């Protein structure tokens, strides 16, 4: 985790050795679920490419460019997180439900 | 297509019947079956009992849902309950559909 600090156009970047980030995944399905439209953002195909993490956001009901009784917000922080300083990591296993095989 | 649950085998068909009691046949014998039979109805009490399976709401949604309410201002009968002349009524369809959920 860096910092950046900005004066008279000099543009400094150290290591803030105490912050966080913060990482929780979706277990219950109880968030939008913006995986399978086909966005940018993947994992290059290539390994020595760095990549930069998309922004998540999430559509719901409308009228127009209004809202309706039944559209819902979702704060994320309203969940379980797991925050992690330089020397902390994550993990996590997840295992497939039967899935007919794609015929090639 | 109305609504509910489909079933191949549902709840069966629960079909009741008077038996008949004819009154007093000729005293000579006749053929015919008997058309003369004494005036009877029946009442009694039904019960039925039925358990239903609950699936509870998970949501993690932020703001309030919507609700089925009563409405608050004053009215001269109640909502679902018996009038001066002591007939119930329903005043309104009440559907099933206010909790939300994401596709």
């Amino acid at each position: 985790v860096k910092e950046v600090t900005q004066n008279e156009g000099t543009k400094t970047i150290a290591n803030n050795l105490t912050s966080t980030i913060q990482v929780f995944t979706d277990s219950e399905y109880q968030l939008p679920y913006v995986l399978g439209s086909a966005h940018q953002g993947c994992l290059p195909p290539f390994p020595a490419d760095v990549f930069m993490i998309p922004q998540y956001g999430y559509l719901t009901l409308n009228n127009g460019a209004q809202a309706v009784g039944r559209s819902s917000f979702y704060c994320l922080e309203y969940f379980p997180s797991q925050m992690l300083r330089t020397g902390n990591n994550f993990e996590f296993s997840y295992q497939f439900e039967d899935v007919p095989f794609h015929s090639s | 297509l109305m609504g509910g649950f489909g079933l191949k085998h549902p709840p069966p068909q629960i079909l009741i019947k008077n038996t008949p009691v004819p009154a007093d046949p000729p005293t000579t014998f006749s053929q015919a079956k008997l058309a003369s039979f004494i005036t009877q109805y029946s009442t009694g009490q039904v019960s039925v009992e039925i358990e239903w399976e609950l699936q509870k709401e998970n949501s993690k949604r932020w703001n309030p849902e919507i609700q089925y309410t009563s409405n608050y201002y004053k009215s001269t009968n109640v909502d679902f309950a018996v009038n001066v002349d002591g007939t119930y009524s329903e005043p309104r369809p009440i559907g099933t559909r206010y909790l939300t959920r994401n596709l």
